[PDB]
């Protein structure tokens, strides 16, 4: 049911549900992190293929090089060790002549039997106390991790986190959850740049003839000398993907003038004309 | 910590080593419990520094902060991989030198030389100081540029510009920032530079660093000191028992002494495990603050400190990280 | 009066020497603040 | 590898760097040291008239050498009752002092002179102390030894005093008070109460004799109490341990057994710059011997040895943590047989000395064999079946960030993606434990 | 369970053994108490943070 609610979980509030196709949800999730619509439209097949590669890779991912996976086995081994300690410590002879009460009774007289049985009891009480104390320490651990799992289900899966680190590395797009032994297994799909370009960007642009009329980019940058490459060449790019496009009122906001804003004469952008 | 359980308990005595078999594979369990706990501490470090690790940075040079004085935060090698505050923090917290290199040779302090008598060893951290410093250095160089939706791009924006945008984003208008830009830089510098004399007894965050150090020392004091105990025995020394009592009472007396030494080791492992859970929680907190207070500007109240959050800085500390959150605090109201 | 802060009248243990430690001992010691009987010769 | 396997109890361990215990640190040879003084003259125990129980004798022996065989070879032991000591140990230990109490006493009355009793034998005459290790020996002494038993032998049966009839009871380790002895010696032997004043206090005392129970082999009680005050032993045996050396120099730089002024165990001795030196945890870390030399003392297990193991190749290497490699050759005798032979090579690292490594400038991404301080072991590419090989001594990789430099402009550089991939961060969260 | 009962019933040697048995149990109880308070302190630290 959680998987079936990801695409539809869009607007302010948690009251409504939108039966939106998964593919549409991904494209809006990508747009929301700085990839422009022209880019998403041109690369929609590429995006789906890369996503499928990254996700489908998990079919062969549950190996010894997968730390998240080995952590599942370790949780299992931890529970096994706790029981090994109850099952195995019964064989111990804690200063007694034997681990067996029956052997004590049939070998010693009635006074030494009490001493020897008490030695054996004390050891068995110690084992049980140690067991309870660790279960309690491990219960506190689980309380903390259960809390973390709740936050990730609500923040990584049922929504799109903008928090860095939380929900994984890179820019978070979508998370999925499956059950695991003793807990949950999270799979966070993030957007990871593989190659970069450095360009020069402005803090904003102003009309040199009308210095009080200034604009700033929204979800991107105003970058120079990329298209045509003549005088006062400024264009807009989404901040998560280099793809220069004309500066329009859909990419910008009007702002107060600043000392760091560029003053342009030629090929003035439509928001400033 | 790792412990040579067999040595800790029997101190080279064959009769004890035989009696110890009546407690099952006790030492094997201790060795595995400590091995596991120690692996977890390294994982806490690996994950913590995954958060500290930046994709991109702008190289640190002197004058990095522009009008804002960040000299105390930049590496000494820019103006040592460590900053002036991080050296200052490490020099004002009292820590015994573990002697990781040739420490054995120096002993041939007491909780360190006890290692080679008691039968236990303090282990070095996954990363050395240079590497951890390199990570926080790179983190400092990514603050100004960490601006838009998404974490994919990096902007090589001057620190001063980042501060002014951070202030604008919390309700201070541009006219105000422009008129008061010298005032803002001066107040910021006062507040930050104040830390050079801040590592004192009135600084709770600082005393908390010393307390973490003292806590580790106490755990070892308990391994080193409890060996001297005589747990209902005639002596704490196995050798004294053997040379004073007959072969039957020796077994009883040695068993009393073993039981006490096994108890000490079990108590040690159990606390290390309780303290490992504490560290797991705090390591998680540190990751959230690095990603939310340092690599971004939190809008969450309380989290990242008091007042309105502007910028955070991180330096390394003994057993952890030291966060310095710079906030905006009204001093007079209308 | 006996001044415990100077270890007045304190008898040192008769075995090993102790150094830079604090030892908890129950033994024959003077009482702090005790004024002993003064004797005078002439 | 075998020390690793036995330390963990597992023949199929995972790769990692594990601390290990020592399984070959056995002593070879032994050293004995004790004080030499004049003999503890015991003539007064056997060649005088036997003491009575009400007036028993005590002698305290200090700064002398004793011979317990001499005391026992003269007497026929009927019984002995020892506490926190055995006759075997009593014969060979060093003590701060040795105390002997003795008197004539019928063997038939040994139950009166006993730990749980509170008869008149104990209350008014001899109350044995148990704060120090001691042994009560009941023995028959033949007249051929010089022992005699003339006069009356008696014990106090009562000694109350004052208007409240308060029993003047003997305290452990003490004796009948002078008023009780004075009284009893003037009392009739028929057990009758005699009244007298001692100073300003009235006493009522009575006694009975046991002279009629003493015969040619004289029933005697000897109580030997020994004090242990480590570092202040003055009383030692005349007999030196048969297999122990009395010259340590030929045993230096080696794991040996020892018995030094009553302190025993195993360890390694070294000649050091300057009678027992202790740390803050009551361990002996050195001593001043009687030839003027000061020695350092360490356990035979003093080096924090750990093993680096790769379970794919079954290859291993050793770290001697915090130890300079010069000192390793000298300690070879306490390491595993194959380590000892190999030391009879080593790299110095910032975490200690490593054996079975070669220097390399290679770095490690996922470091499952961390040595510490950014050092990582890099496994061999050759399986042990072919032969042993060394590990690379490399380091943890620092994968630095891209360096984007700022402009001294009103403009700035920005690094934007040209291409991109999707990746999956996998995470497991344990939310509950087995119930 | 009473030290006074041990002292008034047994001799001076068995008293030490018996008192030590009783002490060991009382030390164990105190150690167990401190260890849980510490486990519960960590729980509180987490919940206080929440
Ligand atoms: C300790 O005392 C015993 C005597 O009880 C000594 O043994 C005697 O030695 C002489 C030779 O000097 C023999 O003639 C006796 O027959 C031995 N007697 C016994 C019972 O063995 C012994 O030598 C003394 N020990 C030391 C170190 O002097
Ligand atoms: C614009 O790009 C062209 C081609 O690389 C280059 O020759 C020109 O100098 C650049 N102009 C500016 C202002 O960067
Ligand atoms: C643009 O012009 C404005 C108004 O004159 C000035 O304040 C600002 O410094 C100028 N910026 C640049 C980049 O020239
Ligand atoms: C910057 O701070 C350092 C102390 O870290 C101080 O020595 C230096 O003089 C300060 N420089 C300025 C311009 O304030
Ligand atoms: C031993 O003591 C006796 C007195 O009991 C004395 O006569 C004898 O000479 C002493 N012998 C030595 C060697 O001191
Ligand atoms: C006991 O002493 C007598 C008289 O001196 C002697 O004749 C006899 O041999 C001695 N017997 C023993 C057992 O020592
Ligand atoms: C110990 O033996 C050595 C010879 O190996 C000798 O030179 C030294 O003087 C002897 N020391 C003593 C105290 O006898
Ligand atoms: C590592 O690089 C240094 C550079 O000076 C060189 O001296 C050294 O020999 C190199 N070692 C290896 C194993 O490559
Ligand atoms: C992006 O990288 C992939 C893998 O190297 C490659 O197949 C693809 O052609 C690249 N596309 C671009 C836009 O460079």
């Amino acid at each position: 049911s959680l998987l079936g609610s990801i695409a539809g979980a869009w607007t302010a509030g948690l009251s409504s549900f939108a039966a939106i196709p998964f593919a549409q949800s991904i494209f809006y999730r990508l747009n929301g992190v700085g990839i422009t619509q022209q880019v998403l439209s041109e690369n929609q097949k590429i995006i789906a293929n890369k996503f499928n590669q990254a996700l489908g890779a998990m079919q062969t991912g549950f190996t010894t090089t997968n730390e998240a996976f080995q952590k599942v086995q370790d949780a299992v081994n931890t529970n096994a060790q706790a029981l090994a300690k109850l099952a195995s410590e019964l064989s111990n002879t804690f200063g007694a002549i034997s681990s067996s009460i029956g052997d004590i009774i049939q070998r010693l007289d009635v006074l030494e039997q009490e001493v020897q049985i008490d030695r054996l009891i004390n050891g068995r009480l110690t084992t049980l106390n140690a067991f309870v104390a660790q279960q309690l320490v491990r219960s506190e651990s689980a309380a903390r991790s259960a809390q973390l799992a709740k936050d990730k289900v609500n923040e990584c899966v049922k929504s799109q986190s903008t928090r860095s680190g939380f929900c994984g590395q890179g820019t978070h797009i979508v998370s999925f959850v499956i059950n695991a032994p003793n807990g949950l297994y999270f799979m966070h799909v993030g957007y990871h740049p593989s190659q970069h370009i450095e360009v020069v960007a402005a803090y904003g642009l102003c009309d040199a003839a009308n210095p009080t009329n200034c604009i700033a980019p929204v979800n991107g940058y105003f970058i120079k000398n990329q298209t045509t490459r003549g005088v006062d060449d400024w264009s807009y790019t989404g901040s998560s993907f280099y793809a220069p496009e004309p500066i329009t009122t859909l990419n910008t906001r009007y702002v107060a003038p600043q000392v760091t804003f560029q003053n342009i004469s030629t090929n003035l952008p439509p928001p400033l004309l | 910590i790792t412990v040579d359980c067999k040595q800790y308990v029997c101190n080279g005595f064959a009769k004890c080593e035989k009696l110890l078999e009546q407690y099952g594979q006790f030492c094997s369990k201790i060795n595995q419990a400590l091995h596991g706990a120690n692996l977890r501490q390294d994982d806490f470090v690996r994950n913590l520094f995954e958060s500290v690790k930046t994709p991109q940075t702008v190289p640190l040079t002197t004058g990095f902060g522009g009008e804002f004085n960040l000299t105390l935060l930049e590496p000494l090698s820019v103006s040592n991989a460590r900053s002036a505050l991080e050296e200052l923090l490490f020099d004002k917290v009292t820590i015994a030198d573990p002697g990781y290199m040739q420490g054995y040779d120096d002993c041939m302090r007491d909780l360190i030389c006890a290692q080679y008598v008691a039968g236990y060893k303090v282990l070095p951290p996954l990363m050395d100081v240079n590497m951890e410093a390199a990570y926080t250095s790179s983190l400092l160089g990514s603050i100004a540029g960490a601006w838009t939706a998404g974490l994919s791009s990096f902007a090589a924006i001057p620190f001063a510009q980042s501060i002014f945008y951070r202030l604008n984003g919390v309700g201070i208008t541009q006219q105000v920032l422009s008129e008061n830009q010298k005032i803002i830089a001066n107040k910021f510098n006062q507040a930050l530079g104040a830390m050079q004399t801040g590592f004192t007894t009135t600084n709770e965050a600082f005393q908390k660093v010393q307390d973490a150090v003292n806590t580790n020392a106490q755990a070892l004091a308990k391994l080193a000191s409890e060996l001297s105990n005589t747990f209902g025995a005639i002596s704490s020394s196995i050798g004294d028992i053997i040379q004073r009592l007959d072969v039957l009472e020796q077994e009883v007396q040695i068993d009393r002494l073993i039981n006490g030494r096994l108890t000490t080791l079990n108590a040690f492992v159990a606390q290390q495990l309780v303290r490992s859970e504490s560290a797991a929680r705090s390591a998680q907190l540190a990751k959230d603050k690095v990603n939310e207070c340092v690599k971004s500007q939190s809008t969450r109240s309380g989290f990242c400190g008091q007042g309105t959050h502007i910028v955070s800085f991180v330096i390394n500390a003994p057993n952890g990280l030291y966060f310095m959150h710079v906030g905006y605090h009204p001093s007079q109201h209308i | 009066p006996i001044d415990m802060n100077k270890a007045d009248g304190v008898i040192y243990p008769n075995g090993r020497t102790y150094s830079n430690i604090t030892l908890q001992t129950t033994n024959l010691f003077p009482r702090n603040g005790d004024l002993g009987t003064q004797y005078v010769y002439s | 590898y075998t020390q690793l396997v036995c330390s963990y109890g597992d023949f199929n361990m995972k790769s990692g760097v594990y601390s290990t215990s020592y399984y070959s640190a056995k002593p070879v040879g032994a050293y004995y040291e004790a004080h030499v003084y004049p003999d503890c003259n015991f003539t007064d125990l056997f060649r005088e008239n036997a003491p009575t129980i009400m007036q028993y004798k005590r002698q305290v022996f200090t700064r002398c050498n004793y011979n317990l065989t001499l005391l026992l070879s003269l007497v026929q032991v009927d019984e002995f009752v020892c506490d926190k000591i055995t006759p075997e140990a009593l014969a060979t230990g060093c003590y701060s002092s040795l105390t002997v109490d003795w008197f004539a006493f019928p063997y038939a009355w040994k139950s009166y002179l006993a730990i749980g009793s509170a008869d008149r034998i104990v209350r008014f005459n001899y109350n044995q102390d148990y704060s120090n290790p001691s042994c009560r020996i009941h023995s028959k002494v033949n007249s051929s030894v010089g022992i005699s038993y003339s006069g009356l032998y008696s014990y106090i049966t009562n000694c109350n005093y004052g208007g409240f009839n308060k029993d003047d009871v003997v305290k452990p380790g003490g004796r009948a008070s002078q008023p009780c002895v004075t009284g009893a010696l003037n009392s009739p032997t028929n057990g009758q109460v005699w009244s007298f004043n001692f100073g300003g206090v009235p006493y009522r005392t009575s006694r009975l004799t046991y002279t009629d129970h003493l015969k040619n082999p004289l029933d005697m009680v000897y109580v030997i109490t020994v004090k242990y005050e480590p570092g202040a032993e003055t009383v030692c045996p005349k007999q030196v341990r048969p297999d122990y050396s009395t010259n340590i120099t030929g045993l230096l730089g080696s794991c040996i057994s020892y018995d030094i002024y009553g302190i025993t165990g195993t360890g390694v001795f070294q000649l050091c710059n300057a009678k027992f030196v202790y740390d803050k945890f009551d361990n002996i870390i050195g001593f001043h011997s009687d030839d003027g030399n000061y020695y350092c003392v360490a356990p035979c297990v003093s080096v924090p040895v750990s093993v680096i193991y790769d379970d794919n190749t079954n290859q291993y290497a050793t770290l001697f943590g915090s130890v300079a490699c010069q000192h390793i050759s000298t300690m070879a005798a306490q390491f595993s047989r194959e380590t000892r032979a190999s030391l009879v090579n080593l790299l110095q690292t910032s975490v200690g000395c490593v054996m079975g490594f070669h220097e390399t400038n290679d770095t490690v991404e996922d470091c499952n064999l961390s040595l510490g301080q950014s050092l990582c072991a890099i496994p061999p590419n050759t399986n042990l079946r072919v032969g042993r090989s060394t590990f690379g001594l490399g380091s943890l990789a620092y994968n630095s960030p891209l360096r984007v430099d700022a402009l001294n402009s009103s403009e700035f550089k920005v690094s934007l993606p040209l291409n991109f991939t999707f990746g999956v961060t996998q995470e497991y969260i344990e939310t509950s434990i087995q119930k």
